[PDB]
């Protein structure tokens, strides 16, 4: 309830929401990466 | 250790979490760079020299 | 916490990046966007430094050495431990000193002054850049740059200039060197010239600018004035600095035999090249 | 803007592509700076090889061991 | 004397060199304590005085005897600063920046900030005042470049505000300081040199915009300046960098605004 | 943007004859010509000139310094117009040999003409040191420029008085020439080891990047506040503006303290007035003490064997 | 949406944002298709390399030249 | 980890997206860097 | 050259900017898998 | 009753117990990231 | 009674104790961690 | 020992509190850095050696 | 030695605290760095000599 920026519950949660749907979209591309060069060439 | 919550009540959590942001990725590009310069814990040359790429 | 008058000039914006993210001060120090990054980066460097000392074995601050990679490395990347450590610094002081002139614009530009400021850091910056990055990659090693070490690139100095010979004959050395000296000259004429004004025979009034004139004008008969006189001060030191970046950029590059030896072409110019007597023929 | 068959899609893929954006700006701007960077490292490197730097060729300054 | 130690290796050049490091060492602590002759104690944000004031202690005070019979200034005194600030603090923990109340230019606070000097002219060396119309200076004239004197005023909108009439100059220092440039309001305000660009056909100010113009604060009598009033016109010209920056058409500004 | 680099357009009037208390204007000379050059950067009035007892003085030992210098040129050229022309940078008036030692017994042609354009320098410089001070005195101000210029003359005397005094020969002062006098601080270097591990040499030279690194950061904020009137520095002192306060502020919370309008000058003198009193002072030491400084680095924890 | 501070930006930028979105819907499903060939070849290499083929091997079927 | 959404009523949006957006990148070009300088995984030889 | 604008009045956005997008990252696939071909500029060889 | 950032009690609680939780959640997987490294190459 | 600060006497009771714990808390974590170190190898 | 409290009547917790955790941090970097640099007590060497690293 | 109190109202005692911590830790740094030079008295290499840790 500090408010700082001005945000409400409701915005925090949709906006969070939708950062978290980024992030995960961009670590599952991140472990297809991963997944592609270790079966390419492993690092241990 | 209960009331420890207090040093919020000192401290604005806006600078305090800046200033640990930094500190913490400081401190793990610290202690990678240290397990990358010694000839083991290099787990890129151990890898190398497993596997044979040099 | 704040001078008596600082208050009424601590207001928000004028700023490059980020808003009022970092749009706050640590004590004194005016934080920003580009201070986050400069932070990071100084603290980085001067760890990595103390990680140097740790790997080579002396806890002597005057015998520290960070070593650039050697010769046969060329421009590409060495293990940490001989020759990495010194790049990864490299990037951090690049980064620390890109950093703190961004900061500068940020603050100049809050307190509505002119970038004069950030401007002739950028010169020093260059002349930076030109021993640590633009030479090495012109001349194709990262071993021509020098150790990051309290006297040893004093070492690389001396090694650098012998050479070619005795580096005096550099001719941009030599216009930098006269600038770096009337530099010096300028600026302890200027700080006795205000101190002796505000700072009178011990009792008498204060003395005027027109008594600054008088007084330069009586000792050698031409005053250039307050404003005159620190456009002379920022010209001089940005053109030695440029010089400097000059006769180090043409040398190894386009130069490459003892210097004197470029003084060599006056003495043979057609109408006295023949001419027995002198100290040349 | 005229075109207004854009402004069908819901509002939540208009945040989408607000943030998307956000991002693009602070890493395009990123990106812009090491590229130019690299640019000029390039330069520098051109002008090295045209010049007969390669062909009489200095010592080295530093020991390096 | 070459190479005998008293002890160890410590012979004349170590002598020296540690006389020179405590030497410094003085030295250092003297040039800051001479700095400290302006803007301390220091304060909270509120006024009060900080429960810092430093490892370096405050000076003992020096007078500065004041030419023409202006009196004395003694160094490090009471400071305050004679006027109000127009400020409210954002947060309650300290370092966090105090947003303008009002207008911000004209309250005069940030960039546009002034200073209660004394309401009087700053004098030459003779006793005449130092800063002057080229009306009315005596052999005065516009000597190279491109003169000024009828030329139109354009503000940063690209709308031309008015246009200039004279120029004040400096006597002793003989360079030109304000453009006394006229509206057709017929009121004339003072204008920086150094925050106007002088063309072939016009005199561009990037600082403010038309509107802008009238607001700046006019000169008590109307051929002298006195200090405080330069301060109130530099600290609006100024101030207006940041406080006019929406109203001005910057191919730059609007790039960066559009794609922000 | 206007930078304040140069005047963008210029103004003048009756010439300035400057201040007039406990001078004799007798001495003063007449205002000389205005330059257009010089005004587009400073102050385009050139004089007048004060010419006293002390300022014939310096005249009469400076010019006779100069041409004494000059006259050896042209011997050393054989009287030819085009050797002196090309050979102007290699000619040298070098002092007597080591075996002379400090004996005034040296010939005219390996140093008495050496000694004699010595003598001529020692009176000119010395005068116009008195002339700085008197000058300073006559208008009632600090004599601060008096003891700038005399660190400036405490190395120049080092350099060609004491130090060769010290080590019994004048073969080890200064050559009058441009190559010749490089070469001499060249071969210095050389004799004793690395100058580079000289501890006062290094003191010097940071004294002397500090002079350009303080000299650019006060001209670029003098520039950057002039905006308010921030050259008027003597009434900033007297009666402090908003141009003191934002230069303050920068440099505060830029590097977390700042100096005043009237500090920064004790700052700028002190970081001047250091590079040739450290200078002199490793001069002085270097030979006398020291006649290898990289094994007294090696000694001191400065090198690594 | 509730959000309310991204509907503040200029409409030709709100259509940018919707084309930028366009063309990563069409190529991000087109580098989906391509990764996960690779992602399935990885596997069937995988497979390749934990079996005793890589000891037994058997002659080229074809001529090839 | 549920109400971790409360972190944007601490931080405006917009400042906090161009920051991540610069660290990334700035963090990609560090590790390709990494793998540029040792021998092995330096894929710019041949 | 001037009124190319009118292809669409004939082409959908919607569809074309799906088109071109694919279209565009199966031709750098295409000719990343040519420079991967030849023994030179491939860059999976390390 | 000491005030210096202005938050009361009940926010200070709040904003300490989700930092903490999140500070346990960076915990666990560093001792994860541990663990893995431990077993993969022992230190001890 | 000085008041450099403007805390109480209460308020500075308060703070101290709160400190104190936490200044205990880290030197049982710094005791266990040494006497971890001095079993697994000593210096004395 | 009893009234040491009153340091907070003469020291603001916030700068103190600063100033303590910059001073721990280094501390702890120092003596990590000491131990690393010795042979003994360089646990990353100890360890390659009883391990048969290299 | 009994009035020696009045020391305090000669000077400030945020001033002198400050000072004073400096002027120890720097002390104590000293003396730990010239213990840890000389051969004996490194306690570092002591340890590793009694346990013959090299
Ligand atoms: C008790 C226990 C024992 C402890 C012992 C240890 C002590 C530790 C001390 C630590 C240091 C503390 C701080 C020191 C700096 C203080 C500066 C200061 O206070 O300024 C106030 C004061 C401000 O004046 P003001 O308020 O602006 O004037 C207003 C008046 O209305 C108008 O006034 P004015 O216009 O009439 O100005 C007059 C005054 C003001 O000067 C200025 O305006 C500023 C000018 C700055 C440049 C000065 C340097 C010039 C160098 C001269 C020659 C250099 C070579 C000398 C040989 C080198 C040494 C071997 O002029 C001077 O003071 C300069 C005279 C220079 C003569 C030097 C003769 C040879 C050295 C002899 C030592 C004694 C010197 C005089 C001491 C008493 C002075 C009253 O300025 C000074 O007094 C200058 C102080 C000069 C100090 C000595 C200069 C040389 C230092 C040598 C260092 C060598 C280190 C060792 C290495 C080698 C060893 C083997
Ligand atoms: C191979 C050469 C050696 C070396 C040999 C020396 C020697 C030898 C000396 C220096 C000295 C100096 N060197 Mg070194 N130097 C080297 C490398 C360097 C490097 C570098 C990056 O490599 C740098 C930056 C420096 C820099 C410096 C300066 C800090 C210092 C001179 C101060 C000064 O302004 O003197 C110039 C100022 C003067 C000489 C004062 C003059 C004052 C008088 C009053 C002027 C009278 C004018 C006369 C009357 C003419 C009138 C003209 C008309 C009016 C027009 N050296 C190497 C290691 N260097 C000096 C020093 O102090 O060393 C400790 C010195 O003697
Ligand atoms: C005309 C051009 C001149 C000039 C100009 C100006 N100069 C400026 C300004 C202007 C105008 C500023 O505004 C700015 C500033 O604010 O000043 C207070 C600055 C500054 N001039 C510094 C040093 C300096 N100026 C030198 C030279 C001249 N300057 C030339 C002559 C020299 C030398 C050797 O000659 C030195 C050492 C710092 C004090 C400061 C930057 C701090 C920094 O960037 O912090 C950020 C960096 C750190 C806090 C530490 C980073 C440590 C790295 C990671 C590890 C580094 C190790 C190292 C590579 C090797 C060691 C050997
Ligand atoms: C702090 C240390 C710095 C410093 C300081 C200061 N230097 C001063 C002052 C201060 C403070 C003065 O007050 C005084 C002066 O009045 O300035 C206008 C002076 C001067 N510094 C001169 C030269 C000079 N300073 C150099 C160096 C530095 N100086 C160092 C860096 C160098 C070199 C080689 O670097 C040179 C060549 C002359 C212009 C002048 C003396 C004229 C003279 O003695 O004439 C006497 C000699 C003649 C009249 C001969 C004339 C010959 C015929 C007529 C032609
Ligand atoms: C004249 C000589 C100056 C030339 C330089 C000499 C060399 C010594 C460095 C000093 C540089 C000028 C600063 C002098 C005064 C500074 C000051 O007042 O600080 C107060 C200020 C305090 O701010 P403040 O002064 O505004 O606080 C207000 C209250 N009073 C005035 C009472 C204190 O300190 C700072 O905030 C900034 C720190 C300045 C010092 C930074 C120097 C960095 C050097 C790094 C070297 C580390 C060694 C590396 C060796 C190898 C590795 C181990
Ligand atoms: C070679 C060294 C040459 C001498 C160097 C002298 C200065 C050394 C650095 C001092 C910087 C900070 C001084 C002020 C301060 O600490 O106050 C804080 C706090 C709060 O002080 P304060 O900021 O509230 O000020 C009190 C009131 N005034 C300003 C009026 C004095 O001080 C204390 O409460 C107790 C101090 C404990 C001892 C100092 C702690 C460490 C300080 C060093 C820097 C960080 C540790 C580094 C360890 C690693 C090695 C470098
Ligand atoms: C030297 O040390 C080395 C480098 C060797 C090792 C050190 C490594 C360092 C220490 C590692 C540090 C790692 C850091 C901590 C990782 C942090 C990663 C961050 C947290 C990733 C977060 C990403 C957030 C994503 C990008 C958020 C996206 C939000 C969207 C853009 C908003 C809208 C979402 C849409 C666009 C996507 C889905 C909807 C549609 C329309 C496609
Ligand atoms: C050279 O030396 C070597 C490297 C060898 C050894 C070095 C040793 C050093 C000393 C190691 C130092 C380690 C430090 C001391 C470790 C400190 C760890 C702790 C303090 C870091 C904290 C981590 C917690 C983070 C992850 C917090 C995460 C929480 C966020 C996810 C959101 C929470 C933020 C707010 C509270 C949420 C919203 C608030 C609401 C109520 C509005
Ligand atoms: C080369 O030299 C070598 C390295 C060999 C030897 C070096 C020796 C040096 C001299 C070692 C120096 C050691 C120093 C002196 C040790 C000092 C230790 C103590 C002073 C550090 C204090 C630690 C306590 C910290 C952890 C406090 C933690 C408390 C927080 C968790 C919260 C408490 C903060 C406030 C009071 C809570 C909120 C208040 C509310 C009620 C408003
Ligand atoms: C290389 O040369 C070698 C080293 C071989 C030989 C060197 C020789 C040199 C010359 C040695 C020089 C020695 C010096 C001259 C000795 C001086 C000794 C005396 C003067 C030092 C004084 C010490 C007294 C101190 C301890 C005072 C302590 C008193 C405080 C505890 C509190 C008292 C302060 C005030 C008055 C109390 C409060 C007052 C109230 C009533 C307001
Ligand atoms: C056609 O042109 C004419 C011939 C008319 C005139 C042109 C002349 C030109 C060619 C003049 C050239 C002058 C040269 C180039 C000037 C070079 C000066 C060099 C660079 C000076 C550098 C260092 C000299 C300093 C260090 C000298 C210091 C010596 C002082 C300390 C005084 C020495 C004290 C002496 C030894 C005391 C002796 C006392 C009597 C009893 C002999
Ligand atoms: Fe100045």
């Amino acid at each position: 309830d500090l408010g700082y920026t001005g945000l409400t519950d409701e915005q925090a949660q949709e906006l969070h929401s939708v950062y978290m749907s980024g992030l995960w979209l961009f670590s599952a591309v991140a472990i297809v990466a991963h997944l592609a060069v270790y079966i390419w060439r492993p690092w241990f | 250790m209960s009331k420890f919550y207090k040093i919020w009540m000192i401290f604005d959590p806006r600078r305090v979490f800046v200033a640990q942001g930094v500190f913490l990725f400081l401190l793990a590009v610290m202690i990678h760079l240290i397990l990358l310069s010694t000839p083991s814990y290099n787990w890129l040359e151990i890898s190398a020299a497993k596997y044979n790429r040099v | 916490a704040l001078l008596s008058f600082e208050r009424k000039y601590r207001v928000p914006g004028g700023t490059l990046v980020g808003g009022n993210l970092f749009d706050f001060w640590v004590g004194p120090f005016y934080v920003g966007f580009f201070g986050v990054a400069t932070f990071f980066f100084a603290a980085l460097g001067i760890i990595l430094i103390a990680w140097s000392a740790v790997l080579q074995g002396t806890w002597n601050p005057q015998l520290i050495s960070v070593y650039p990679p050697a010769l046969e490395y060329g421009l590409g990347g060495a293990p940490l431990a001989k020759g990495g450590l010194w790049q990864i610094i490299t990037i951090c002081a690049t980064g620390a000193f890109v950093s703190w002139a961004l900061r500068e614009v940020e603050i100049c530009r809050k307190l509505g002054i002119g970038y004069h400021i950030p401007f002739a850091f950028a010169f020093a910056i260059l002349a930076y850049l030109t021993l640590v990055l633009f030479r090495p990659v012109m001349m194709g090693a990262w071993g021509y740059a020098f150790p990051y070490g309290i006297w040893t690139h004093l070492d690389w100095v001396s090694n650098t200039g012998y050479t070619y010979g005795n580096f005096h004959y550099n001719p941009a050395h030599m216009i930098a060197i006269s600038f770096f000296f009337t530099n010096a000259l300028a600026l302890a004429l200027h700080g006795a010239l205000v101190l002796s004004a505000a700072n009178p025979e011990k009792g008498k009034e204060m003395r005027t600018p027109d008594h600054e004139d008088t007084f330069f004008r009586d000792l050698v008969g031409y005053s250039i004035g307050t404003l005159g006189i620190h456009r002379l001060g920022l010209l001089l030191s940005l053109s030695a600095v440029f010089f400097s970046a000059l006769c180090m950029i043409i040398t190894g590059t386009i130069w490459f035999d003892q210097w004197v030896d470029w003084w060599q072409w006056w003495v043979k110019l057609p109408w006295w090249a023949n001419i027995p007597g002198g100290i040349n023929g | 803007t005229i075109f207004n068959d854009h402004l069908n899609t819901n509002p939540k893929t208009n945040l989408r592509l607000w943030v998307a954006f956000q991002m693009m700006k602070g890493a395009g701007w990123a990106g812009g700076v090491f590229f130019g960077t690299l640019l000029l490292i390039g330069f520098f490197r051109v002008v090295g090889r045209m010049l007969p730097i390669q062909e009489n060729q200095a010592p080295a300054p530093n020991i390096t061991g | 004397m070459v190479g005998v130690t008293a002890f160890g290796n410590f012979d004349l050049a170590s002598l020296a060199i540690y006389s020179f490091w405590i030497f410094l060492a003085g030295l250092i602590y003297y040039l800051q304590t001479e700095n400290m002759r302006e803007g301390y104690p220091l304060e909270n944000e509120d006024g009060t005085p900080a429960a810092n004031q430093g490892p370096f202690p405050l000076p003992k005070p020096k007078t500065f005897i004041l030419p023409h019979g202006r009196g004395t200034l003694t160094v490090p005194g009471p400071e305050s600063e004679d006027r109000p600030i127009a400020l409210a603090r954002t947060a309650v923990s300290e370092g966090f920046p105090h947003a303008p109340t009002g207008d911000p230019m004209k309250d005069g606070v940030g960039p546009a900030s002034w200073v209660a000097r004394r309401d009087l002219p700053e004098l030459d060396g003779h006793g005449h005042n130092k800063i002057k119309p080229m009306k009315a200076a005596a052999g005065f004239h516009v000597s190279a470049g491109k003169n000024p004197i009828g030329l139109p005023v354009r503000g940063c909108d690209l709308e031309i505000a008015g246009k200039v009439v004279d120029i004040w100059v400096d006597i002793p220092e003989q360079m030109a300081r304000f453009l006394e440039v006229e509206l057709k309001d017929g009121s004339t305000r003072l204008l920086p040199m150094q925050m106007v660009k002088v063309q072939s056909n016009r005199v561009h100010v990037n600082a403010l915009s038309s509107d802008l113009f009238a607001g700046i604060p006019t000169i008590k009598s109307p051929t002298e300046v006195t200090l405080l009033e330069e301060d109130k016109i530099c600290g609006y010209v100024a101030g207006g960098l940041m406080y006019a920056a929406p109203k001005r058409k910057s191919v730059v500004a609007a790039m960066l605004a559009e794609y922000a | 943007e206007y930078q304040n680099i140069f005047s963008q357009v210029q103004v003048r009037g009756p010439a300035d004859l400057g201040m007039t208390e406990d001078v004799n204007l007798a001495n003063r000379s007449g205002v000389g010509p205005f330059s257009t050059l010089l005004g587009w950067f400073g102050n385009a009035q050139l004089g007048p000139i004060y010419l006293g007892s002390l300022g014939v003085l310096s005249l009469f030992s400076g010019l006779m310094w100069f041409f004494t210098i000059g006259i050896w040129f042209w011997y050393q050229a054989g009287w030819n117009p085009a050797v002196f022309l090309r050979d102007l940078f290699f000619f040298s008036l070098e002092p007597p040999a080591p075996e002379y030692g400090l004996s005034f017994a040296a010939p005219l042609k390996e140093g008495g003409l050496w000694l004699i354009a010595s003598f001529f320098m020692f009176v000119a410089v010395w005068s116009w040191w008195g002339r700085t001070y008197l000058r300073a005195q006559a208008l009632g101000m600090g004599k601060h420029t008096a003891w700038a210029f005399l660190s400036a003359i405490w190395l120049w005397m080092v350099l060609g008085f004491i130090r060769p005094i010290l080590m019994g020969s004048w073969s080890e002062a200064v050559p009058y020439g441009i190559f010749s006098h490089l070469d001499w601080t060249n071969n210095f270097s050389l004799v004793h080891g690395n100058l580079f591990y000289n501890p006062f040499h290094g003191l010097s030279i940071a004294f002397l990047y500090g002079s350009a690194l303080l000299f650019a950061m006060h001209g670029a904020t003098i520039l950057a506040v002039s905006r308010f009137g921030g050259e008027r520095e003597l009434e900033q002192i007297a009666d402090r503006g908003t141009a003191a306060e934002r230069a303050a502020l920068f440099w505060r919370w830029t590097m977390g303290f700042n100096a005043t309008m009237e500090g920064i000058h004790r700052w700028a003198i002190w970081m001047a007035v250091l590079v040739t009193l450290t200078g002199g002072i490793g001069i002085l030491l270097s030979g006398t003490v020291v006649d290898n400084w990289y094994v007294w680095g090696q000694n001191h924890g400065m090198a690594p064997l």
